[PDB]
């Protein structure tokens, strides 16, 4: 009936996910480097 | 020597419940090396419990061979010639080949067999991924192999009951179920190259008596070619199920069948050429090469954001139905008893931290934070062992009554979905726990027990694998005890048997014809298929064939 | 609704595809700019370099462990490293901190892992063949060398040292 608000908020989700595990590794990686 | 009308007029019904149930075996026998493998991981050496329990097995390695190998190559290809058959079969309403879906099964089978029993007894003790010099038995180069080109005949007997159903059905675009599963096999092919290449070339003139070694660089730079699209072929049978099964055990549509076409059209296209990103870390091989390689893996994860979208989207629209109120009222409105329908709910969850930690290893540099330490079995137990193996759990609830008669009771639902949250929070714990050991660098594939003082980082981590380990056993067990009571009651009732596959509506759209018919073009996009192929394999595997550099092969066990 | 959350469903699909490109984009930008800073050093050597296995303790660079570190720069110094059966050659490697180390690595057996705890460096060591990472270590210290890759019983208690010298 209108703004998919609930599958938006989910892909909200994913996409902090995949932010805060390739921002952490990416420092990880030059703290290594 | 058939008989119950039922498996009269549809004796493939047969053909998918047997293949539906050596995988399911191979299943069980692995998943018991699994809590024994956490322990280690969390510091607790409970081998001592498992040489008593199995005296047959000699090291923690003969078990991780025996895990790898039943759990992520044998338990999914079976489920997987399973679903992706008898798919599109009931959607078409047409037989297959009765003979060659038999061909199949023995193939398996003896295959299966062969390779059984060198590893049954030490004789192959390779892991998973037998990557030369370590050799095994000619028995399994052999049975492993046999058990592969199985699916040359599932690819066959598909694209043979699509190219029938498609001269009797002239103009009219190729069923959903159907297209799916054409676009699956034909990828799965031009991917099973490589492990027949390597199986072939290498591995049966060395391991029979024909050659004195092997060159590990292209075994492995071959072993790969596989080893990357066959996760997405043991992806995409859940796939199947979760865009055209479950919005309608949801209460649902599938909201955009385009959509959920472009996304297996996608998976066609791209789950090949993309090995690299196993071999990151590996000599001889181009920068370039792996750049071009990790770019283009970056883009096999397009079609999974997509999914994401799609499948939210759909559960979000059955929960609006049933009276789900605000921005979260429809996660509380979907069917939270049905663990056909929780089943595969709960793995797409843990499937959100899995394809992040997929995009972290693809990122080329990246990969040397994490290669080859315990965060990539954190990584893959929630994608294979997690989401793919849980849908296949939960579809035991509404593919197998829908196979023969024995309808599901109020005992075995909620024995159904109390394994299937014990899995699920099992799977999360381990998933941390291993997660955070690689980053402190513990390296994986290693008995770590039995070096118990070597990781004193990994200490809180360690106390996650360890509750992990305890709860995988007591859903293991509620798992094998519930496996037996569905399949071993009296009770064949033929009427749900014959309950028709419980497909979904679909909201049809104006925007479908011009989009669907493009993809429909199923010949060409399968040529587009083998020329990324030849683009991103070539340039490499031929200035490598013209270098071979072959090395005797060890046994260290 | 239900016609109408097939209209508005199709253009956040619409939306979300131009995100996660411009997402997935920005990742490739933030890789190759790691592609050329002194961290890149530890991505294996293109080149191939063959060499025969079974030959390789008796002759050549790996041959006697005290010759493995040779200087070939002015502020530069190879460590030919065998990794073997359950340890490795020598061990201790010395290096001193400030200085390109060019590792170079090969193995008498089977393929073994050589991941430096503390470091990027992680790389995959194939009999036959010689990885050559590359790097320079900023802290004196010992550091661990792990091998993360199965290599048969022994696997879990290969371990080296690096000793860089103040
Ligand atoms: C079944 C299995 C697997 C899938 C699927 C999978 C996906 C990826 N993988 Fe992987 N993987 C790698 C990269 C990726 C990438 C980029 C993806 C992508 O395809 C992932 C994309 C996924 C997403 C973008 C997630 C979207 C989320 C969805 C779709 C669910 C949403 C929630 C919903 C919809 C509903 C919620 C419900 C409510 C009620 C709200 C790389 C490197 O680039 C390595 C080598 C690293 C190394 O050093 O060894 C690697 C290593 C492995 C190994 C180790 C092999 C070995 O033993 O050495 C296995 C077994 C494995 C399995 C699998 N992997 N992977
Ligand atoms: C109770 C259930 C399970 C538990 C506790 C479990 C646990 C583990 C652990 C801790 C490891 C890492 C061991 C190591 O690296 O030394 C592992 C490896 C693995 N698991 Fe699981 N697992 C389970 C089920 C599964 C399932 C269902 C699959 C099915 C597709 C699967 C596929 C794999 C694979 C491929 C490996 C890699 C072994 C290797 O590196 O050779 N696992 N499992
Ligand atoms: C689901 C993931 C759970 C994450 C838990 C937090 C772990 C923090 C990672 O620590 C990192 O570990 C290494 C220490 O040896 C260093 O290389 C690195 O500099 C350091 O910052
Ligand atoms: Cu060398 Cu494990
Ligand atoms: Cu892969």
């Amino acid at each position: 009936e209108e703004k998919p608000k609930g599958a938006l908020a989910v892909i909200l989700v994913l996409t902090l996910t995949i932010l805060v595990f390739w921002l952490g590794v990416y420092a990880v990686f030059f703290a290594r480097g | 020597s058939e008989i119950s009308r039922v498996y009269e007029a549809y004796p493939e019904k047969k053909a998918t419940l047997y293949f539906l149930v050596l995988g399911f075996l191979a299943l069980i026998v692995g998943s018991l090396f699994g809590p024994f493998q956490a322990l280690n991981y969390g510091n607790v050496d409970a081998y001592p419990l498992l040489k008593r329990l199995l005296p047959f097995v000699q090291s923690y390695y003969q078990g991780l061979t025996l895990h790898g190998v039943l759990n992520a190559i044998v338990f999914t290809q079976l489920f997987a010639q399973a679903i992706m058959v008898y798919l599109p079969a009931r959607e078409l309403n047409m037989r297959p080949n009765m003979g060659l879906m038999w061909l199949s099964w023995w193939m398996a089978f003896i295959g299966l067999v062969v390779a059984a029993l060198p590893l049954l007894a030490n004789e192959a003790t390779v892991l998973y991924t037998f990557y030369p010099p370590l050799k095994g038995h000619w028995a399994f180069y052999l049975g492993a192999s046999v058990f592969v080109l199985s699916t040359w005949v599932s690819i066959y007997i598909v694209l043979d009951l699509w190219r029938r159903w498609k001269a009797a059905n002239p103009g009219k675009v190729t069923p959903l179920v159907t297209y799916m599963a054409v676009v699956f096999w034909l990828m799965w092919f031009l991917a099973s190259l490589g492990l027949v290449l390597e199986a072939v070339l290498f591995l049966l003139p060395w391991s029979f008596g024909l050659v004195e070694g092997v060159d590990p660089l292209v075994a492995r730079t071959l072993f790969w070619w596989t080893g990357h699209p066959i996760v997405y072929f043991w992806l995409l049978p859940a796939y199947a199920i979760i865009y055209t099964i479950l919005p309608k055990q949801a209460g649902g549509r599938l909201v955009s069948d385009p959509m959920a076409r472009l996304a297996f059209l996608l998976f066609l296209l791209l789950s090949t050429p993309v090995g690299f990103h196993h071999q990151f870390a590996d000599p001889g091989i181009d920068p370039t090469w792996k750049m071009i390689h990790s770019v283009l893996t970056l883009f096999v994860a397009v079609p999974s954001l997509m999914t994401a979208f799609t499948v939210a989207a759909s559960l979000e629209f059955a929960g609006r139905l049933r009276g789900g109120r605000g921005l979260f009222g429809w996660i509380r409105a979907l069917p939270w008893d049905n663990p056909a329908f929780v089943a595969p709910v709960l793995g797409l969850l843990g499937f959100i931290p899995g394809g992040a930690g997929g995009i972290v290893n693809a990122s080329f540099t990246l990969d040397y934070v994490v290669h080859n330490t315990a965060w990539v079995p954190g990584h893959f137990h929630l994608q294979v062992a997690s989401l793919v193996t849980l849908t296949a759990m939960g579809s035991l609830y509404w593919l197998l009554p829908n196979l023969t008669g024995k309808p599901i009771s109020d005992a075995q639902r909620r024995l159904g979905l109390a394994v299937v949250w014990l899995w699920f929070l099992g799977m999360m714990i381990m998933a941390v726990g291993l997660h955070w050991a690689g980053l402190l660098n513990v390296p994986r594939r290693a008995y770590i027990a039995q070096v118990p003082d070597a990781y004193p980082h990994a200490a809180v981590p360690m106390v996650f694998n360890v509750l992990a380990g305890i709860v995988l056993l007591v859903a293991l067990l509620l798992f094998i005890y519930g496996l037996f009571s569905v399949l071993l009651s009296r009770e064949r009732k033929p009427e749900l048997a014959e309950a028709p596959l419980p497909f979904a509506e679909v909201i049809s759209g104006p925007e479908d014809r011009r989009l669907v018919l493009a993809m429909d073009r199923i010949g060409f996009w399968f040529a587009v298929a083998a020329i990324l192929v030849v683009l991103a394999y070539g340039p490499t595997l031929v200035q490598l064939f013209g270098h071979l550099n072959p090395v005797p092969g060890w046994r260290l066990w | 609704d239900q016609h109408k959350a097939h209209k508005a469903i199709l253009a956040y699909e619409k939306g979300w595809l131009a995100f996660s490109l411009a997402m997935l984009f920005v990742f490739i930008a933030l890789i190759a700019y790691t592609l050329a800073t002194h961290t890149a050093g530890v991505i294996p050597a293109g080149k191939l370099e063959r060499v025969d296995p079974t030959t390789v303790r008796q002759e050549g660079p790996w041959a006697d462990p005290a010759q493995a570190v040779v200087q070939t720069g002015p502020n530069q110094y190879t460590v030919y490293v065998l990794a073997f059966a359950f340890g490795y050659q020598p061990n201790p490697i010395e290096v001193p901190q400030g200085a390109e180390i060019v590792f170079k690595i090969t193995s008498p057996d089977v393929i073994h892992g050589f991941h430096v705890e503390g470091t990027n460096i992680n790389v995959e060591v194939l009999p036959g063949e010689v990885s050559t990472v590359r790097y320079t270590f900023k802290r004196p210290g010992e550091y661990r060398i792990i091998c993360n890759q199965y290599c048969g019983l022994g696997h879990q208690n290969m371990f080296g040292t690096i000793v860089v010298k103040e």
